[PDB]
RNA sequence: UAACUGAAGAGUUUGAUCAUGGCUCAGAUUGAACGCUGGCGGCAGGCUUAACACAUGCAAGUCGAGCGGGGGAAGGUAGCUUGCUACCGGACCUAGCGGCGGACGGGUGAGUAAUGCUUAGGAAUCUGCCUAUUAGUGGGGGACAACAUCUCGAAAGGGAUGCUAAUACCGCAUACGUCCUACGGGAGAAAGCAGGGGAUCUUCGGACCUUGCGCUAAUAGAUGAGCCUAAGUCGGAUUAGCUAGUUGGUGGGGUAAAGGCCUACCAAGGCGACGAUCUGUAGCGGGUCUGAGAGGAUGAUCCGCCACACUGGGACUGAGACACGGCCCAGACUCCUACGGGAGGCAGCAGUGGGGAAUAUUGGACAAUGGGGGGAACCCUGAUCCAGCCAUGCCGCGUGUGUGAAGAAGGCCUUAUGGUUGUAAAGCACUUUAAGCGAGGAGGAGGCUACUCUAGUUAAUACCUAGGGAUAGUGGACGUUACUCGCAGAAUAAGCACCGGCUAACUCUGUGCCAGCAGCCGCGGUAAUACAGAGGGUGCGAGCGUUAAUCGGAUUUACUGGGCGUAAAGCGUGCGUAGGCGGCUUAUUAAGUCGGAUGUGAAAUCCCCGAGCUUAACUUGGGAAUUGCAUUCGAUACUGGUGAGCUAG
């Protein structure tokens, strides 16, 4: 199935996630279809904490992509913020 | 690592006062051996040198006053070359922007070594937080103060009294009563001494 | 096999292999009967053989034994070769 | 909307098939001089209209045989 | 705003000289190794050799809300040696059948010069789970594990007779779509389980209603995969001819699908000097190093594709494999044994032996991100997140600061009294980073459960689903976290190379072509600034040197950018094949050439401006760039094609 999930990057103890649409069988940090935002759980100061492209999110959900629990929570929080 | 040991032979080898002591006693009365290299085969100032010798001797003189080792100095040069402008003045600005040197020019330390020890022992606060790295680059409009426990130090009082004899730079506005100051801008080339030649350094690092 | 589930998979594999082989041999037999009638050359006999063969081909195609494209190909080609007998 | 090539026939012996020689002119990657390169393509020609020496046009298609995947469009010039 | 700005020489042939020409040096870089030495932190990296052989543990399970058996806890009722027995309904567990998963994730680069890879296109395909929509889910039957009995074997495990359930299996019925069709017609499915309940009945225990999870047929979407074409992609001619299913066609077979993919006939074709065939080597790309550039070298760690799984040949199941921890066959090897009979494949993680100059722990947790199963609770996950070891690399920090001269002593030199070590030392006055001890303490955790409210669905206020609210519980392996605050006391913390020229840094002793040094030129045969020690100095600094390797300097294979009278270099001389190049004018074409537009050129990497790490390394937002490729539309000076004309060749 097609999923929308978080791919980990960044440094040790300081993760930085890219929000990617991908086939679920692919490796976590490997091949993906399209990247639609990022999440930074440790952002400080001027650093942005969450950017999500709602248009692409809705477009991919309308075609059968299944967001993970964390990504669904982040999408709800982003919609509430904006 | 930081150089530890005799400073007078270092000043003698380059042939000029390196401002490595407080200054209560002038260089001539302090050393009595100027114009003589530290070695037994040490000679007068008039000894001829190759161009490679002159370029090297200028770079070593520049390094010794600021207390910077070769790796960090080479990184400084590489950054200055990348930044657009005059390479020599860029390098001088980078050297004059170190936190220890700003503390020394604010008169909180009688020598740059004293300023470095003060910075390292967490006696200095930058923009309200206690730091301990001497190589932190100070930017325009910054605020450097003396920590509360650091205050009431006779070394600091003697340092500010000795600094009063020297002329406070134009780019530093310092309140000695509150032990506070503001770095306003990077010094220009004209403010720095003209005895320092940087074309030799640029040639040496660009060969 | 090292794990219990791997052993179970092997056992189920053997049983399913036997069952599918039987079902596939049935389709092959019916197609052979239709071919024999066509080679015989009697139009009515070939038509009867084809009418008997078609339901078996469709039933086994619906079970996944053979692909439905293969079933359609067999039906079409056999019907054409029967029609050739006029 | 379909890729096509123009060439000259160099063989018509095979049944319903022709061999057309395509020529192109490219720059040498290092020395810069313009050179000429040749490729031989087997094409499908249903009615054997093409002969040796004519100038023909062939368009890409699905495979017809092991080596033929191009088909004749028209004969531009005849020998 | 910006995204680039770039090019150095030296030594050595001779009694001088100029040229030619090799050799050598100064630079950058590394998955390095070795020698001497060694305090801390952050972030990375860590068998490059034997695709050699592997002890041991772990790396693929999960579902009782699909199914029948079988276990062991408690409770309640009964009796009575009286707190023991004998019964009965609910809560748990799972060997077997069954479903899904095991084709992912992880490892390695042996094979593979094109069936691979890169770029750009194409038509003749299939696709579980996911999304949307349509039509359904009726009624029967025969079996087989478990189980019971017998038997073989110490067992491990085998064999044989008789039963049994299902969402296991097979007919029959029905068919919006679907398949075939001669356009008349013909053919083909499926399975139940669970939550709640108003009325009604209940042949007595359910029907019925409703809501979910399922199952069948089909069309689109998305995803994944298969197939085809063109152009590129390392040497060798001391490898020149290769090919008969070979090249094409027809009938048939075969595949999910085009196709000599297979087969029977028909024809004699197909490839090759633009390198076929044979042969050596090799995973390919994004990228990495070097270089002014053009080029050269390279393909660890990260990402994409391919191939392989002890060595070869196969197929089964399945949506998907010709399947690392599945099956069959052949081979080599290894292990257990009571000699009856059995077992296995670390190029998964850790580890062992061996090889080697050389590369680590038989660690913790599923808390986070993902993956599998399940309605959920939850279980599994050597992926992953972390920890351990190593100066292997990069970046940062410390090993203290000021004062201190009629210049202590001691050492090295000496013109024998000075010089130097040197403000160096001692003395005097201060400070406490880091390490040590004590106290406090974020973030990585979004959530979930309980309570209450709102809205859908229904007959319903029940159930289910989607939202809101306050409050309370619960949830972290790292971890004695980062970070902050106190205490003690300079207390715990400097080595390595070099000093003839190239190339910064000089003397004295010792030895005498010896011992020795040496990158090149060269030093050493009694005053050696070149060997060894000492003093002094220079360069670096938790590092410093040596060896190895790539590019550069090397215009020393010269495209950019070289030469051939005498330095190396014109074939002994003609003719001529392929090829390269080719006079003047004109019309036309638009292949080369030039311009525009559109699509593409994955992400990461490089560069620029910012952001967050106490700074930096590092992480990260957005740009710029990706110099290319393809399609299409234009221009016609030059080159090419075509037609016509001319005469200086
Ligand atoms: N049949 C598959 C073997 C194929 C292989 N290519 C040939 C092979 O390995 N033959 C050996 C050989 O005959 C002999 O061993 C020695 N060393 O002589 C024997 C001793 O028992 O074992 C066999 N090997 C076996 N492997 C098997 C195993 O594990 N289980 C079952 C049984 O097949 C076992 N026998």
């Amino acid at each position: 199935m097609v999923v929308i999930r978080l791919a980990r990057g960044g440094a040790k103890k300081r993760p930085f996630y890219q929000i990617v649409v991908t086939d679920s069988r692919n490796a976590r940090d490997g091949r993906f279809i399209e990247r639609i935002g990022f999440f930074n759980p440790t952002a400080q100061g001027q650093a942005e904490k969450l950017r999500l492209d709602a248009d692409r999110f809705a477009h991919w959900v309308s075609q059968g992509a299944q967001p993970s629990e964390r990504v669904a929570s982040l999408a709800a929080q982003a919609k509430k913020a904006t | 690592a930081r150089y530890i040991g005799p400073k007078c032979k270092l000043s003698r080898r380059e042939g000029t006062d390196l401002q490595l002591k407080s200054g209560v006693k002038p260089f001539d009365v302090k050393t009595k051996k100027a114009n003589k290299a530290p070695g037994q085969h040490g000679q007068a100032r008039g000894g001829k040198q190759s161009e490679y010798s002159l370029q090297l001797r200028e770079k070593q003189k520049v390094r010794r006053i600021y207390g910077v080792l070769e790796r960090q100095f080479s990184n400084y040069y590489k950054e200055a070359a990348r930044v657009k402008g005059a390479t020599g003045e860029n390098l001088l600005k980078l050297l004059e922007s170190r936190l220890d040197n700003v503390v020394y020019r604010m008169g909180f330390g009688s020598t740059r070594a004293e300023a470095r020890q003060l910075v390292s022992h967490r006696s200095i606060t930058l923009n309200g937080r206690r730091v301990n790295i001497a190589s932190i680059q100070v930017k325009a409009g910054d605020v450097i103060a003396v920590h509360e426990g650091a205050k009431q130090q006779l070394r600091i009082k003697n340092a500010i009294e000795l600094a009063a004899q020297r002329g406070i730079p134009a780019w530093i506005e310092v309140d000695h009563s509150k032990l506070e100051g503001t770095f306003k801008a990077a010094p220009d080339r004209s403010d720095l001494p003209a005895e320092i030649n940087e074309s030799l350094i640029v040639e040496l690092y660009s060969k | 096999a090292n794990s219990a589930q791997a052993k179970k998979r092997a056992r189920q594999n053997v049983k399913a292999r036997k069952h599918n082989a039987s079902l596939r041999s049935m389709v092959r037999t019916y197609i052979k009967r239709t071919l024999s009638a066509i080679a015989g050359g009697d139009y009515a006999v070939a038509t009867e053989a084809y009418k008997k063969a078609v339901p078996v081909i469709d039933r086994m195609a619906d079970k996944g034994i053979i692909h439905k494209n293969k079933a359609a190909r067999h039906k079409s080609r056999l019907n054409a070769q029967v029609k050739a007998l006029a | 909307t379909v890729r096509t090539l123009t060439g000259k026939v160099v063989s018509d012996k095979m049944d319903k098939s022709i061999v057309v020689l395509i020529e192109r002119r490219v720059q040498h990657p290092l020395y810069g001089k313009s050179i000429r390169r040749s490729t031989k393509l087997h094409a499908h020609d249903e009615n054997n209209v093409a002969k040796i020496g004519d100038v023909v046009t062939i368009k890409e298609s699905r495979p017809i045989s092991k080596t033929k995947a191009w088909t004749l469009v028209e004969v531009v010039e005849a020998a």
